[PDB]
């Protein structure tokens, strides 16, 4: 009991970009991503599904 | 009666006679556009962080 949680959380949060750009070269996106306010999150398993 | 092009003898005992109608019309409420029900092209429809 003293470890992984028992309540309910999803493990993946599939998240869209707030404002858009191309141009040239770039492809721009400023996402708007807040951590929840309990659980963490890690940076090897961030990606983009282009 | 005739094959002829344009006019012959019999064509004055030819009859003309009016189209079938067809009412390019929307439904009872119109659905039709938004998939509501199926499985693929569903809305996810939640939050900006959730």
């Amino acid at each position: 009991h003293d470890v992984t949680t028992d309540r309910s959380q999803r493990l993946t949060l599939r998240f869209i970009p707030v404002d858009r750009e191309d141009t040239a070269y770039s492809y721009k996106a400023r996402f708007t991503l807040a951590v929840g306010d309990n659980r963490v999150l890690d940076m090897a398993s961030t990606y983009f599904d282009i | 009666p005739t094959i002829k092009e344009g006019n012959s003898r019999e064509l004055m005992g030819q009859q003309s006679m009016p189209n079938r109608p067809n009412y390019i019309a929307f439904r009872d409420n119109f659905i039709g556009l938004m998939y509501y029900n199926s499985t693929g092209n569903m809305g996810v429809l939640a939050g900006q962080a959730s």
